[PDB]
């Protein structure tokens, strides 16, 4: 039994050695969901980061490994399989403004609904608004409308931080700053410091999607370390 | 179709009607005479002596 | 009397320091869940402070025996003895500033080979310029218990490395409240009063402030550092009430 | 169109109506008069430690010594409970493992997830090095569970409202079960291997026959979803959990619910379930990170298995009766006794 | 779990209606509360939701101002209210429920295939 014994010993150790080589590269990988509306021009920003029921998608920003799932392949009942990724760095969250039966509307219940979800309470969630420039041209051929399917529209007055780019309408810049805060206006409801919501305009073929995540993460890091010493 | 899968439905139900029963009296008899019969051989029931488990 | 009150300042000091220590360093490896590299690091900073404490009142019992051996080398030894207690003590605050500073510097490291150089650049380090000191005192100055000053091209030894470290942690101090502002302000007076006070304790950046009045604040307040470090890391913090909370539920059973 | 629906509605209510008339006594009125239990104090007296991420399903062995346990790293580890050691080691290409099985002859575990396939291992390799024996696929939908009934069929549920069973050797599907409008959770197969119960996503529970590829009775009581299930050990009733914070027990024969276990502290969803060998005691894992000891023929609670440290995500008990086993999401697993 | 709509019929544009909704089988005070409607050859879109005691409420923003949302759990049972119907208001209205009892988050409602969701009742205008 001796023999046994020493020879069990002898692979639980050469299994313990490999283990914790494994160990030493899970730690140094993010895991981020990328969610968002089937219309919501989502596969265009895959295929930016690129160049079956589940894809996976693998990059580095300045030597980091990300670690990037695309969901397919599954049903529309999300409140199950959902609860797989309550342990993931930050789950992108691509959206369509020009969306405004409509489905804004749906997608204002849907980030409602992951950022009251208990499994979620710690899952910090990135923001993305894909459809700028549809916003931009259905805003100005007057085919906006926004106030009929938002009551409040008319009596916004933009933010005084507004940084437009050039050649902004200023009544492009209003709507667009519009369909931001109300997001945020839940995004700072129940908040309490724990998880928080990074708001984002990006148009779907933007080179620096993958910088904008890439210093959230950091952002994100950096901040549950100091929660750990007390220092926030 | 809606008309088939209400179809499906109506014949599900009456094939699951024509079901043998029994009272629950009887299931309820059987599990516990099923309970009591084994009631001694579990450990996780009644501790065993620390010999015998092998966890000690 | 001065001397007096300054004794009967930090002998207390130095021993409800240790007092809290003790029980701090018992609770912090009592449960495993708190396992982690952060804990180990303060655990080691907790055993600096006990073994500068048990240094500091050794002087004073032999002190106290005499006055109640000074030709022999033990005196010499027991000098040499509390000088790397302090060494060590102040790298290993060094130590705890550097562990912030790399994890907040959001870069990849070796879990295990990073922990064993800490280690050695805590424990080890001291023995470089300590032994250096007794040996030079002992070829030229080996009387008096080496407690003379006659030269201070053999104080400076000691003096300088010392005074390097503490420089470092208050460059570390002001980066993380550097940080902490800027997070604080991309979302608070007093917020960041209360989070600049707690980090002071750690890093033990006061030594830069100060340096009878100034050897009071200087001893009354170091031989309390010991007791503070405890509270803030040990005590209060939420992870540990809480797994108190929890234990005491469980023992209620 | 109409007309089916009053007919459908017709004979639930003629089921209904039937279900009443064969209740005439509540399971407790029965077993009013059994003594209890007491109080189960179990007491940790292992623990397993080498999974990186939290431990989504673990299964047991038929020697009641060795398990397998699958952790959201990718990782398949088998560990000897007697002694601890870890035997073999597996890295899965999909890392979201959601299940795992271990063979009845001791020499194939099984795994799916969230791509949808099935893959099966081999332990007893002429290399010795474990590695893709078959890949089973042909689902639409996460896999949630699996189960073997010899070394050549295996069963499966999916996220995709049906159950289906293969055929290892030739890699086709042998029958397809259907029905649920929600997804499939779990399933057990019968102490016979005859029958097989799943329960849904929308609160009812289905009994299969195997062979006929058919449906045999429909359960309902519950809330909300289903997210366990287990026979008991004589076959002739079963056991769930659901997220209205309630379990319960249905007999094939009475066709009803005999009884439900609830209590007002507990506000949180079960996971898991299993029974222990005599029959006499149940068990269940919470989201408030406390399993709990039902009194299954009095509904008391009897004990409570206090010690993870987070929401407890499988269970398992071996066949002999010997130890009881836990996986959460702590990452730690724990043998009970 | 059961959830069966009534009080609908057929209105001019502009009248005004009540619809009713029935439901048994669970305890209605701990779960919210639902209203989803269907239109020709459009998907589900959201209307309003109540809280388990009515608290809170909230309503999609071309309903704003206009329809009334009031749940009596005594009564168990839900109540819209319908006043300037606009022809686009032609439609199907399902009473629906949250899967999860106590939780705030509320999933799937509007999916093609939501299990406790109501056959739903018919308004034309």
């Amino acid at each position: 039994q001796r023999n046994e014994e020493k020879a069990q010993r002898e692979a639980n150790k050469k299994i313990e050695k490999q283990l914790q080589k494994d160990k030493q590269v899970y730690r140094a990988t993010h895991r981020l969901l990328l969610l968002g509306a089937g219309e919501s021009g989502k596969n265009t920003i895959v295929k930016q980061m690129r160049i079956s029921g589940i894809f996976e998608t693998k990059f580095q920003v300045d030597k980091v490994n990300f670690h990037m799932f695309d969901v397919g392949a599954q049903r529309d009942e999300r409140r199950k399989w959902i609860q797989c990724f309550n342990d993931v760095t930050a789950i992108i969250f691509v959206v369509a403004s020009s969306s405004y039966t409509n489905r804004l509307q749906a997608a204002l219940k849907l980030f409602d609904s992951i950022w009251n979800n208990k499994w979620l309470r710690d899952t910090s969630v990135i923001l993305f608004l894909n459809k700028q420039d549809l916003l931009a041209e259905k805003v100005l051929a007057g085919k906006s409308k926004i106030e009929d399917y938002f009551p409040e529209f008319a009596r916004y007055t933009t933010p005084e931080d507004a940084t437009p780019e050039p050649g902004e309408d200023p009544r492009v810049t209003r709507a667009k700053y519009f369909i931001r805060d109300e997001f945020l206006r839940i995004s700072t409801a129940s908040g309490d410091g724990r998880h928080y919501c990074y708001p984002h305009f990006t148009c779907a073929v933007d080179t620096e999607n993958i910088r904008r995540v890439f210093n959230d993460c950091r952002d994100i890091i950096q901040r549950m370390h100091l929660r750990q010493y007390e220092l926030l | 179709a809606s008309i088939a899968q209400a179809r499906k439905l109506v014949e599900q139900l009456k094939m699951e009607a024509n079901i043998d029963r029994i009272k629950v009296s009887k299931a309820a008899a059987d599990l516990m005479a099923y309970c009591e019969a084994h009631a001694k051989e579990d450990p996780l029931l009644t501790p065993v002596p620390a010999s015998e488990n092998p966890f000690r | 009397e001065q001397l007096l009150f300054l004794y009967i300042i930090y002998t207390v000091g130095y021993a409800l320091s240790f007092s809290a220590l003790v029980i701090a360093s018992a609770i912090l490896l009592g449960f495993r869940h708190l396992h982690c590299t952060r804990n180990y690091i303060h655990l080691n900073l907790f055993a600096s402070f006990i073994l500068r404490a048990l240094s500091v009142f050794i002087k004073d019992a032999a002190l106290k025996w005499m006055y109640s051996y000074q030709d022999s080398l033990s005196c010499r030894l027991v000098f040499l003895l509390m000088q790397y207690c302090v060494a060590a003590n102040y790298y290993w605050l060094l130590v705890e500033g550097v562990y912030l500073y790399t994890l907040l510097a959001f870069s990849v490291f070796s879990e295990q080979w990073i922990f064993r150089l800490y280690v050695s650049i805590g424990w080890g380090v001291p023995l470089l310029f300590v032994v250096p000191w007794g040996i030079v005192k002992y070829l030229y100055e080996d009387e008096g218990c080496w407690t003379r000053n006659s030269n201070m091209n053999y104080w400076l030894i000691i003096r300088l490395p010392i005074l390097f470290a503490i420089g470092v942690n208050f460059l570390i101090f002001v980066r993380v409240i550097c940080i902490v502002v800027s997070k604080l302000k991309a979302n608070i007076k007093c917020r960041l009063a209360k989070s600049t006070l707690t980090l002071i304790p750690l890093l033990g950046t006061h030594e830069v402030i100060f340096a009878f009045i100034k050897l009071f604040t200087e001893l009354s307040f170091t031989s309390f550092q010991g007791l503070m470090v405890a509270i803030l890391y040990c005590f209060v913090n939420n992870e540990v009430q809480l797994e108190f909370r929890k234990s005491w539920e469980r023992w209620r059973l | 169109l109409d007309q089916l629906r009053q007919e459908a509605e017709q004979l639930k209510n003629q089921i209904r109506d039937a279900r009443k008339a064969c209740a005439d006594a509540t399971l407790s009125q029965i077993t009013n008069n059994i003594d209890p239990v007491g109080r189960i104090q179990m007491r940790t007296r292992r623990t397993l430690r080498g999974h990186l991420a939290k431990i989504y399903a673990m299964h047991w062995g038929t020697d009641s010594r060795l398990l397998v346990s699958a952790s959201q790293d990718g990782k398949l580890i088998i560990w000897d409970s007697y002694t601890t050691n870890k035997v073999h080691a597996i890295p899965l290409r999909s890392s979201w493992v959601m299940t795992c099985a271990y063979a009845p002859s001791g020499n194939y575990v099984a795994c799916g997830g969230l791509d949808n396939i099935c893959s099966i291992y081999n332990l007893k390799t002429r290399e010795g090095n474990v590695r893709v024996s078959r890949e089973l696929a042909g689902h639409t939908g996460y896999l949630s569970c699996c189960r073997f009934l010899d070394d050549n069929q295996i069963v499966t549920s999916s996220g995709d409202t049906t159950c289906a069973l293969w055929d290892i050797e030739t890699g086709q599907q042998t029958t397809t079960f259907t029905g649920h409008t929600g997804d499939v959770m779990s399933l057990s197969l019968a102490p016979d291997t005859r029958l097989f119960v799943s329960g849904a996503c929308d609160a009812s529970a289905k009994l299969w026959d195997v062979r006929e590829g058919m449906c045999r009775q429909t359960f309902t009581g519950h809330e909300s979803d289903i997210n366990a299930i287990c026979f008991f050990p004589n076959g002739n009733a079963f056991a769930t959990g659901s997220d209205d914070a309630t379990c319960r027990l249905f007999d094939l024969r009475a066709d009803q619910e005999l009884m439900t276990y609830s209590h007002d502290n507990i506000i949180c969803g079960i996971t898991s379930v299993s029974f222990s060998k005599s029959g006499r005691l149940l068990l269940a894992g919470y989201d408030d990170f406390n399993c709990n000891v039902w009194d299954a023929l009095k509904a008391d609670r009897a004990g409570v298995l206090a010690g993870h440290d987070n929401r407890v995500s499988c269970l398992g008990v071996t066949d002999d009766g010997m130890a009881v086993a836990t996986g959460s999401w702590d990452s730690f697993l724990k043998i009970w006794n | 779990v059961q959830l069966q709509e009534s009080g609908g019929g057929l209105v001019q544009p502009g009248g005004s209606l009540r619809l009713s909704c029935a439901a048994s089988g669970f305890t209605f005070s701990n779960y919210k509360m639902n209203w989803v409607r269907q239109a020709p050859g459009k998907g589900l879109e959201w209307v309003s939701d109540i809280s388990q005691s009515g608290a809170s409420i909230s309503y999609t923003g071309s309903v704003k101002g206009r329809f009334t949302i009031s749940r009596d759990n005594a009564k168990n049972t839900l109540y819209l209210q319908m006043n300037s119907l606009k022809p686009e208001d032609t439609a199907v209205y399902y009473c629906a429920r949250c899967p999860a009892p106590f939780t705030r988050d509320c999933f799937d409602v509007t999916s093609t295939t939501y299990a406790y969701r109501g056959q739903g009742t018919q308004v034309t205008v």
